[PDB]
This record gives C-alpha cells, structure tokens and sequence, in this order.
C-alpha cells in the first residue's frame, strides 16, 4: 500500500535506493536494494582494440581503478597468452595491495567509522568525515594517512592515484627505484599502527555490542574468494 | 516589360541550332573586328576602360582581371565559362546557353585571343539536358565556318572550345574547385597562392570569367567604350541579368540596366505579391547572398551600393518573399543548400555550418535560447572571416543579413514562442 | 559479373595516356550501367593507372553519382529557392513518407528513387515534382498519389 | 561481461536490509536511526555501486 | 630583396622571399597554433587555426599558405583570433567524438594541447554524437575516426610521400571520412605498405600503431635518441623514444629529406618491438 | 514485416473451428501478398493449431503455390502435349538462356518469372506463350524477343 524511500543512500559509492514497502498496520512486507545508475561498459566497448581496455575499464570506479586496471590486464594478457614474468606479478601485486590499503581505509573511516563510533542514533550534522576531524583529530589523520599510503604507492606505480595506467597488455610499465622503495618501507611500521589500532578499536566496538551486533542482518550464505595452495591470495 | 536587354537581347528569338541567324544579327563581326583590325592590346584597353564588372558573384573589373592573365610567364593559357549557377533556383545560365549559345562562343574566342589561350573549356552542368546539345550544335555548326580551328578567320590563331558536363556541385563554382573538377580530381579549393591567372588549370594560366559576363564581351567592340558606360552609375558598369522568380506574379529573366529602384523591379515591373499580400523579404545574391527588405527600396542595386549592405550581387537568384514564409526557414534552407554543397575540407563550413543549421533548427521549433542567437551569431562571423574560398566566407550571409533586418523576428521565434509561417511551433 | 568488366574496359580507351578525364569516364559508365559498381570504379582504377582511393573519392563526392543501383524511375522532386519558398519541402516530405524509404536512396526491389535536384527549369510552374519523364508544374499535397502509382 | 563485486552481495544486501528492517519497525514517525541502521547494513560490505553498474 | 623583415607580434623576423608567414615564423622562434601543418607536406589549408592579421587589413589570413611579402605587420595572438582559434577547436570537438580518458594520444594530440592553450574549459556547440567507424581491422594500425579533425595530413603522406596512395576523402561536406581503397577497411587494402607513416602524421589519435598503445607518447618519454634504423641500406634515420630501457615509438626524422620519415614496417614496427623481446 | 501478419490473421477469421481449408485459406493470401512468406505460413500455423510442417508440406506440395515473392510478369509457357509436339521445348529453353534464369525461378530483381504450366486452352494456335496478359498463338523462334521487351 506504502513505501519508505532513503534515496539517496549516503556514504556509500555510487547510487543506491532502499525501500521499504509496508502493510496497512505499519510493518515491512518487504524490502529492496536498488542501484539507479547504469552507463553500459557492457555495449561501450564493442569496437575497441583490446588494448584500449586497461584504459576504459578503470572508469567503471575510482575507489578501485586499479583492480578494474588489472582484471583488464589479466584478460588481455591472456588474450596475448603471456607468461607473464615474476616481476611483473610482483609490481602488480604491489599496486594491488596499495588498492586493497587505501580502498579498506576510505571504507573504514570516511564512510563506515561514523556509525561504528558515534552510533546508529548520532545527530546528521556529525556523522561524517568532517565531523570525525572535528571530534577526532587522530583518527581521520591516520584513515587520512593510510589512504594517503596506498595511493601513493598507486601513483608512484602508475603516474596518477585515481584512473592509474601501469601495467600493459603483457606486463608491466614501470618498476621501483631503491629510493622510492626505502620510502614506502620507512613508512610501513607507522601504517601498520594506525592499521591494528583501527582492529583493536572495531574489535572494541564488536565485543561492546555483545549479541545484537552479532545477529545485525547475519544471514548464512556461501563465501567465495581467491586461494593459493591453501592461502589468501588477493591477486 | 521594359527592361533595355542587351545581354540576351536574341535568345529565344535567334534558333539556337542555326549559327546563320545569329551572324545576321551581327554576331561574330565583333570575331572578325578583333582578329583582324583590332591588335590585342587594343581590345585589351578598350574591356579595361569598358569597367565590365565581373558578373562572376564577386564583381571585378575583368579587363584587369585578363591583365593579370596575359603577363603570366608561359604559352598555354586557358580560358574557362563557369556556366554552372550557383543559387539553385537561378536559370540564368541555363537560359543564356539555351537562347544564344553563340554569344558565349564568340566572347572567350575574343577572351583567348586577348589573353593568348589556345585551349578553353566550358563547364556546364550535366543536370541541364538541353543546354548541353545546344552547346554542342553551336560548336559544330561554328567548327564549320572556320570559326574553332586552325587560323580562324586567317590570322595565325589556335582555339578549341572543349564542353566539361558539370558532375553537379556548388563546390566548383569558385576558381580552384572549378580548376580541379576539370584535371578530373575532386573539387577541393587549394588555398591561393598558387593563383588560378598564374598557375591554374594543370600548372599553367587560366582565364575563369562568368558566363554572363563573358556574353557581354561580344558587346564591347562591336559598340564601343561609352555604349557599355550609356547604361546607368558610374561605380558599376554594364548590364545584369536577374533570375526573378519566387512568389510573385510571373517568373523569368528580367535584365534591368543598372542601379534601378528595388521598388520599379519587383513592385511593378514582376507586379504585385501572388494574391496581393506585400513582401517582407527578398533574397538578391542567392544564397552566397544576403537579403533585403523594406528598407532597400530607393537604393541602386550596383555592386558598391550593396556590398555594404550586405549582400553580394551573385548570380542574379533574386526571390520574393512574403509574410507566409518564414526568414529562419529560408535561413535554414540556404544553410542546409550550403551544407550539402561543400567540399570538407576547411573546419568552419564543414563543422560551423552543420551547428549552425543545428541551431536554426532548434530555433525554428522554439527549443533555443539567447546564447543560442548569441553564438548563432558569433559563429556566422567566424565562418565568414575564416573559411577558405569564398563559398563559406559568404555561406552565413542568409544568417548575418537576417539578424541586421530580422533581429526582432529571431527574438520572436525565442523569447515568444511565434512564428508568421505556422508551420511548427 | 563479366558484363561489367570489358564495357568499362573499353570506355577508358580513348583516354589512356591523356591528363585528366575521371569526370566523364565515369559519366558514362553511370549512363550507360545507370550505377557505379565496385567493379567498375577498380577497373578504372586499373586502366588508368589511378589509385582506387582517388576514384572513389571522386566517385563519391559529386551528387550525380551513384554506387548503388539506381531505381529504375527517379522521383526528382525541386529543392530550389523557389519551390521551396512555395513549399516543396511538404511535398518531399510526403513522397518521403509515402515510398517509406530514406532521403536519398532506392527502394527495396529497384522500382523508384528520390533525388532531391536543384532548378530543373520551370521555376514559374513551381513546386516542379518530375518523375523521370516530364515536368509537373503544381504538385499540391493530394496530386502526389496519381503519379506515383501511374509510372510504377 | 565484467561480474563486479557488489553483484554478488546484492542478494546478501537486499536480505540484510530486510532483516534490519523486520527488526525496527514502527507503525507511524519513522525515525532516522533505524534509517541509520538500514544504511549501515549496506555500508558494511561499502559497495561500489559505480562497479556494480558497469 | 630575397632576405625580407616583417614584425609578428612586435619581434621582428627575418626570411626568405617566397617563404609564407609560418615558415617565417617557425624559422625565428615565434609560435603559431597550427594543426594541419606538417613540416613537409605542402601546407594543407584545412584547420584555419594558424589565422593571423594584418595590420590595416581588417581581414585574417591562414599563416601557412599567404606568403610574406617585403615587411608587413602581423599579430597572431590578440583577443580576436583567441575567439575564433578556441571557436574552431570547439567545432572540432563539438562534431567528432573525442573522449581523452582513452585515447592511446592523450599527451600527444595537437588537438588536445592547442585545446588546454586556449584553455577550453567547454564545448559551446551542441555534441553532434553521430557514429563514425573504428577501423581497427588491421592488426597494426586503428583507425578510430571519432577523433578525426580531417587534416588530410594523412592523405598527403600516403599520397606525396609514400605513394602507395591508400587513404583519400570518401565524401562531402560533413559526410567527409578517410578511407581505404574503394571505401573499405586498412586490412583489406591491397595497396597499403602497411608505413605507419600515417601514424607519424596524424595529429589527433585516430592513426594509432596498436602494438605500442599508450606507452609510444612522446610526452611520458624517459629520452630521446636520434640514430639510424639498421635493418636496410637507406639508413633511414630516427628519433626513438625510450621509455624505461624499451623504445616505445620510432618516428623517423628526415621530413626535409627526400624520404620525409615514412620508416617501414620494419623500421616504425620492429624496431620498438625488439627492445622487448 | 508488420504488414505481413494481420492480413494472414484476418483471412484466417472465417475457417476458425471449420474442419479443413488450408488449401483455400493459401490461395486466398497467394491472390493478395503475390507470395506465401515463412512469416504468413507461421501465422496460419498459430490460427489454425495446424503443424507448422503440415503447413509448409501443403505450400510447397502443390505447384500453383509460391514461398519466394513472384515476379511482376509472369512468363507461362505451355508444355502441354499439343504444344510439346509442335516443339514448345524449344521456345522454353529460349526463354529459359535469354532470360539466363533457372527452370521455375524468378530474375534478379523480380522483372519477371518463366512458369511452365499445363494447357492455357489455345491448344489449337499452338504453341502459346502467355506472358501473364494475353495468349500468343504462334510464337516461332524469332518472336520471343519483340514480348519480353515490350512487357518489361
Ligand atoms: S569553405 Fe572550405 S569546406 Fe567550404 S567549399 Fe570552401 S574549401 Fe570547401
Ligand atoms: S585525439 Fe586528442 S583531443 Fe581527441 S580524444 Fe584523443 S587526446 Fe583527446
Ligand atoms: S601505412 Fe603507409 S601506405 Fe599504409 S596508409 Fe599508412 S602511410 Fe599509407
Ligand atoms: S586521420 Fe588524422 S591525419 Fe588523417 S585527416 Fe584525420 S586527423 Fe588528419
Ligand atoms: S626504416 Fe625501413 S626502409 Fe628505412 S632504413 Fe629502416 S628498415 Fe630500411
Ligand atoms: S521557421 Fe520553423 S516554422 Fe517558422
Ligand atoms: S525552383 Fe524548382 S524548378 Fe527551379
Ligand atoms: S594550420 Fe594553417 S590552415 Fe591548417
Ligand atoms: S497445348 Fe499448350 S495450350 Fe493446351
Ligand atoms: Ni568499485
């Protein structure tokens, strides 16, 4: 009969639409999830020369240009049917886990820490980044600080941190000196701190709120991923 | 009515397959006058101070305009008949090669001879399938008399006048695309220098003059100086032809004699509008023109008087129109003409007119805005003052002109949502 | 397909070794063969000695000439300034959408043709919709349909 | 064809957004926690809508 | 007088007789914006970016093809001509479809680089988004011809320089597109010699060698090294741009030369390929 | 192709329920489309509940039936006993290598199409070569050509 609408969905990437549709006696006969957005990456490309892909794909986002850059890579590479060599994995690898730290951050604490810290019932004009500045001056610094690391190994790797192009049909285009390695390693033992004090507060947060967090929309389903012999592996 | 015709004076009357009537209007003894009384320099200074402003759509003193193409170093000069129009709705050449085919004939003889070109060419278009018989019969028929040949008329003279059937396009209708349709190649204006007098048709010199205009170079030695100055002002001289058509009583070649009131041309001389409703526009180049209306009436119609109004006297498509047709349609119409009838090659006639048919589209049917008039305009400037031969330098004229005297009207079609030809909204 | 390759084999003949001449060497292979195949256009290209891009440059930047098979009865119809202040675009409009067929092309099985042309003469008996025989001097909006099913 | 992330976890986010919301009903006045609480479900796997829709 | 001195934008400049005002200017050291003038082929007058005006004469004049005659003042950059050179490269932009994000030539589009110099931060002209084909049959070379500013800068040196004359125009006025033979497709071309030197001449990405997308900018060069190719007698030389310790695009030098940088196959596709193997 | 499926469904209306009548219901869509197209076939197929295959096993069954659109003259010699004696053969394979067509095919263009058919009735002026019109009486050798032209 009547539906609630939170259009639009806010701290989230993209567009999103959640309705609920209710009953006459006010209660949710159900809810859905939309996504009101499409451009058509599907019926773009039809035309262009393969190699043009590593280029269009990381336009599909840019919290993640370089896992869009790379699953391209992989498909042209084995459209050429290259080997392709260790360092090339290792260089991909590395801008691939600069994507997984900086992208985990901005999930972390632009979007997600505001609940995770001032509550689900905190006023609007706090929950934010902005407001996180404000109230916590830490935190956003170090979210601010590990994003900043992984998008510096992006841009060191690929010329620019967001839409980066560093690995080619085939390869890779562009390794690492010694003095921009000895500068990425000279900052991982501070990027690591904020990392495991970001675990420790969640896992505060999770302890905190006993059994209601734990049945917070937990539904039992089936978990895919990606496996070496018998580990996680991300590339 | 009276119109003191001189250029097509014959036309209908002569046959135009019997070469023996036009001799007997005193046709090729003006040939004869110059090959053998007349030395060249002679007919040269005398088409000079006869002030025959080219009929070619530009206007130019085309006795300098052979000046320039006799001093040219070389022994293969050419002299070649734009006989194609450019409005396409002007008939003016296709008429004048239908009535007296021999007058063209006789004038670039006279031409070549002035200049010294032994090959000519005449480009008339293919579309006209009676033109180009008509002109093939008079080249035989004079082939006969001694008149195309060897020694023509015993005076150590070579001419052979050749007939290109025009592959129909309006791109060659200026000199280098005409040029370049005759080494047969694609009609692609190059940029100047090279000069066509200089360096035209296949490296060597080259003559183009109007049709119209070399029909009246016939008239300037059987006659005389002051004969072609005895027509009317002194700025222009001589005599066009007009392609009167359009909306009014009765179309046809109406050939006034110089500067006349606009009023005693289309008023009185046509006649009235059809069905009476006065006029609010009329189109007097063509669509490389501009328009006049209601305002250019006591004005001589000469080529100084109106280049500064706007509109270039080119090839005599003058049509009528009244309150039932629309100034943004006409505009869109010779635009889109425009379009369809160019080359490519230079950036603004090929990307500037398609946005600005956009445009006139999308105001046409009310859809524009201010900054839409605002660069409508812009863009017209620009295409005038940058395109390459002279086509798109004067393609926006039915766009400029309509904003000088129709402003209000292209307010009228944005702001309020009318238009006097309802058509759609 | 060897009816196409000695006719225009033989056209370029008088013109080997001469400058110019793509213009009418193709005029006549349109009057002829009423179209410009592939065919014809890469023998010329081999005759003359010519690059085939050239040709079909040529080819296909003046307006009477046409690549496809033409229909086998153009429907003309006078897009002039004259016409068109009188307003022949309604009536190009109306055989547009009465042969359901596109601005400037064939219909499906060779029967007629649009080819919008410049003055064909009668600018007084205007709008002049000729439909590959003779001139039509009126042409009102209801005129159209007695003609076209007459030539078919 | 490109199967992007979100796209798997649609389903688990349409469910989720029905679990939280089978839990926080009120017939009438709405308020913005449970709202917060809706939009924390999807906010917990922080989709990439943009990929999703490719 | 062959040795003539004009004035172009207050410098004065030195030249010889029949040179046009940009040979003039391009010998001294001013700048024009010019995007269908190649050093070499015959200045193709088509973008009319390269106007300049003179003094008195109200008019503008294309730069690359009005000759310069015995001392005569021009200006090339003023209020006006900045007007109708970002008007042009608007129309351009507003009539093709240019999508930089992933052209292989963004950093080395002539297009592009005069677009940020007259700082176009627009289009102004309605997106005309008509469907221009992508010719990337041949294994080579792609033709994308959205991005196809129609300079014939690739006509000319298929037809003056190489010979083997494979591109023309196909038709008019806005319907105008560079084609193969008879209106077909680069792979199925019997006459192309498979050059690249319409790669070397075309300004705005649509020739592009596929091999070496992305990586054969000259802007994100490391260096730049002139030598001689070494796989045939002619000894074509080159200008190989190196790219972390790969030749990435080898553009032959020598457009003064009788040659005029068309390398071969061999020279613009084996070369930059073997520093990867 | 929308012009092909509601005049098939339309005189399918008055058999709906009727035992029998596809012969009728074909000849009926042959008088007015010319030709039985796979899309009208599947039209009378879906009305009628009848199999497909029945469908096009009666089309293509029985001669007078057409799946390919006939041409607009049709040029039925008579192979008839009476004809045949008098050597109408001849005649057919003269039309046959002069139109270059194959036996019971139409041309290029749908101009026209050589149908052999039983006794037109003139098996007295034998041999007769209807082209679509009229009877012919005589038709010698020679005589062939002075038709086909004219009725093109
Ligand atoms: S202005 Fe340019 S595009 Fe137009 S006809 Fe002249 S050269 Fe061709
Ligand atoms: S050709 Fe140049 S201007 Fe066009 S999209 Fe590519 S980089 Fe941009
Ligand atoms: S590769 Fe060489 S021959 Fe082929 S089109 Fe390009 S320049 Fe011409
Ligand atoms: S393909 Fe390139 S070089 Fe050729 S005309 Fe187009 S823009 Fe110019
Ligand atoms: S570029 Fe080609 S032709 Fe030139 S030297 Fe190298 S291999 Fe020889
Ligand atoms: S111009 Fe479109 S109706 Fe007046
Ligand atoms: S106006 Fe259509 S015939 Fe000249
Ligand atoms: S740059 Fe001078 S016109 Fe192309
Ligand atoms: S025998 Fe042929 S008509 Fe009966
Ligand atoms: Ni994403």
């Amino acid at each position: 009969v009547f539906k609630l609408e939170i259009n639009p969905v806010t701290r989230i990437e993209g567009h999103g639409k959640i309705t609920v549709m209710l009953d006459e006696s006010g209660h949710v006969r159900e809810t859905r999830f939309h996504v009101t957005q499409y451009r058509g990456f599907e019926v773009f490309t039809h035309g262009r020369d393969f190699r043009e892909m590593p280029v269009i794909t990381p336009r599909i986002c840019g919290i993640c240009p370089v896992s869009h850059h790379l699953a391209s890579a992989k498909a042209c590479d084995e459209i050429l049917g290259v080997t392709i060599t260790p360092a090339a994995h290792k260089l991909r690898e590395l801008m691939h886990m600069g994507q997984i730290v900086q992208s985990h951050a901005l999930s972390f604490f632009h979007l997600s820490s505001p609940d995770i810290l001032w509550g689900f019932d905190a006023p609007v004009k706090i929950r934010n980044v902005a407001g996180l500045v404000d109230r916590y001056p830490e935190l956003a610094k170090k979210g601010i600080m590990l994003r900043k690391f992984g998008q510096e190994i992006i841009k060191t790797l690929g010329g620019k941190k967001i839409h980066p192009w560093h690995s080619i049909p085939g390869g890779v285009n562009r390794s690492l000196t010694p003095q921009e390695r000895d500068a990425i390693a000279a900052q991982l033992p501070e990027m690591k701190s904020i990392a495991m004090e970001a675990i420790k507060l969640i896992k505060d947060y999770l302890q905190e709120g006993g059994e209601e967090l734990k049945e917070f929309a937990t539904l039992d389903t089936a978990y895919m991923g990606l496996v070496r012999d018998g580990y996680l592996e991300l590339y | 009515s009276k119109q003191h015709r001189i250029v097509l004076s014959n036309c209908g009357y002569i046959d135009p397959e019997k070469i023996e009537e036009y001799i007997a209007r005193d046709g090729y003894m003006a040939l004869g006058k110059a090959l053998l009384e007349m030395t060249p320099e002679e007919v040269l200074e005398e088409v000079k101070k006869s002030g025959l402003r080219g009929r070619g759509g530009a206007g130019f003193p085309t006795g300098l305009k052979w000046e320039f193409a006799k001093k040219a170093s070389g022994d293969k000069k050419y002299v070649i008949c734009n006989a194609d129009e450019g409005d396409p709705g002007a008939f003016m050449d296709r008429s004048t090669l239908e009535g007296d085919p021999h007058s063209v004939i006789e004038g670039m003889t006279i031409g070549a001879y002035v200049i010294g070109a032994d090959e000519g060419y005449i480009y008339c278009r293919a579309e006209y399938p009676l033109a180009i018989k008509r002109l093939k019969i008079a080249i035989a028929q004079a082939e006969e008399m001694g008149l195309l040949g060897d020694h023509i008329m015993g005076t150590n003279f070579s001419f052979h006048l050749h007939l290109k059937e025009g592959a129909g396009a309006f791109v060659c209708g200026e000199e280098t695309a005409l040029m370049a349709s005759i080494e047969g190649r694609r009609g692609m204006p190059r940029p100047r220098p090279p000069f066509p007098a200089q360096h035209g048709l296949w490296g060597k010199p080259t003559n183009i003059n109007n049709v119209e205009t070399w029909a009246n170079v016939p008239r300037i030695i059987l006659n005389g100086a002051d004969w072609f100055a005895s027509m009317g002002t002194e700025k222009s001289k001589g005599t066009k032809i007009f392609a009167l058509t359009g909306k009014i009583t009765n179309t046809g070649l109406i050939e006034v004699p110089m500067g006349i009131t606009i009023r005693e041309i289309i008023y009185e001389l046509g006649g009235g509008i059809l069905n009476g409703k006065e006029f609010k526009a009329v189109q007097i180049g063509g669509p490389s023109g501009g328009c006049l209306t209601k305002e250019h009436l006591d004005l001589p119609i000469d080529y100084e008087s109106l280049t500064a109004a706007g509109a270039i006297m080119g090839s005599g498509g003058l049509v009528v129109m009244d309150e039932d047709t629309c100034m943004v349609d006409v505009a869109k119409f010779f635009l889109e003409f425009t379009q369809r009838e160019s080359c490519g090659k230079c950036v603004p006639c090929r990307e500037g007119t398609k946005q600005m048919l956009l445009m006139l589209q999308k105001i046409c049917n009310g859809e524009g805005t201010m900054d839409d008039l605002s660069k409508l305009e812009e863009l017209a400037h620009m295409v005038k003052e940058t395109s390459l031969c002279g086509l798109g330098q004067t393609a926006p004229n039915p766009v400029i002109t309509t904003i000088r005297y129709f402003r209000d009207e292209y307010v009228a079609h944005i702001k309020d949502k009318r238009c006097p030809a309802k058509i759609c909204p | 397909t060897v009816d196409v390759v000695e006719k225009v084999k033989e056209i370029v003949a008088p013109w080997k070794g001469k400058q110019g001449g793509l213009i009418p060497i193709l005029q006549e292979v349109q009057r002829e063969l009423g179209y410009l195949p592939e065919e014809a256009l890469l023998t010329i290209s081999r005759e003359l000695k010519m690059p085939k891009a050239e040709v079909y440059g040529v080819a296909t930047f003046y307006a009477q000439f046409h690549l496809k098979p033409r229909g086998r009865h153009v429907i003309r119809v006078c897009r002039g300034t004259a016409c068109h202040v009188r307003g022949s675009l309604q009536i190009l409009e109306k055989v547009k959408q009465m042969l359901g067929i596109e601005e400037n092309e064939t219909t499906d099985d060779l029967r007629f043709t649009l080819e919008p042309v410049a003055c064909l003469g009668a600018c007084g008996l205007a709008p002049v919709m000729m439909v590959d025989e003779d001139t039509h001097g009126r042409m009102t909006p209801d005129k159209i349909q007695a003609i076209l099913d007459k030539y078919q | 064809n490109l199967i992007v992330a979100t796209g798997h976890n649609n389903f688990a986010m349409n469910k989720g957004v029905e679990m939280v919301a089978k839990k926080y009903i009120t017939g009438t006045n709405v308020p913005e926690g449970v709202f917060n609480r809706l939009e924390h479900v999807i906010r917990a796997y922080d989709p990439c809508l943009s990929c999703s829709t490719h | 007088m062959k040795e003539i001195t004009l004035t172009i934008d207050g410098k004065v400049c030195k030249g010889v007789q029949g040179d046009t005002i940009l040979d003039v200017a391009n010998k001294n050291d001013v700048y024009i914006p010019t995007l269908c003038y190649q050093k070499g082929l015959t200045p193709i007058g088509a973008c009319r970016m390269c106007v300049v005006q003179l003094e008195g004469n109200p008019k503008m004049l294309p730069s690359c093809t009005t000759p310069a005659q015995d001392g005569m003042v021009v200006v090339t950059k003023n209020e006006k001509l900045k007007d109708y050179r970002r008007q042009i490269l608007e129309l351009l932009f507003a009539g093709r479809n240019h999508f930089c994000m992933y052209c292989s030539q963004s950093g080395d589009c002539e297009l592009q680089r005069l677009a940020i110099e007259h700082e176009m931060d627009s289009v102004r002209f309605p997106y005309l988004y008509e469907d221009f084909e992508v010719d990337a049959t041949d294994p080579n070379l792609m033709m994308d011809h959205n991005r196809c500013v129609l300079c014939q800068r690739c006509i000319r040196t298929c037809s003056e320089i190489v010979g083997a004359h494979t591109l023309d125009l196909e038709r008019r006025g806005w319907q105008a597109k560079v084609i193969a033979d008879l209106g077909k497709r680069l792979r199925e071309s019997d006459t192309c010699v498979n050059c690249g030197a319409c790669a070397q001449s075309c300004p705005t990405g649509t020739i592009t060698i596929r091999e070496f997308a992305y990586r054969g900018r000259r802007s994100e060069c490391d260096a730049v090294v002139e030598s001689v190719c070494p796989l045939c007698a002619v000894g074509c030389k080159i200008k190989t741009y190196v790219r972390t310790g790969s030749i990435v695009r080898v553009e032959g030098t020598g457009v003064e030369e009788p040659d005029g940088g068309q390398l071969c196959h061999m020279g613009r596709w084996w070369l930059p390929e073997s520093t990867e193997r």
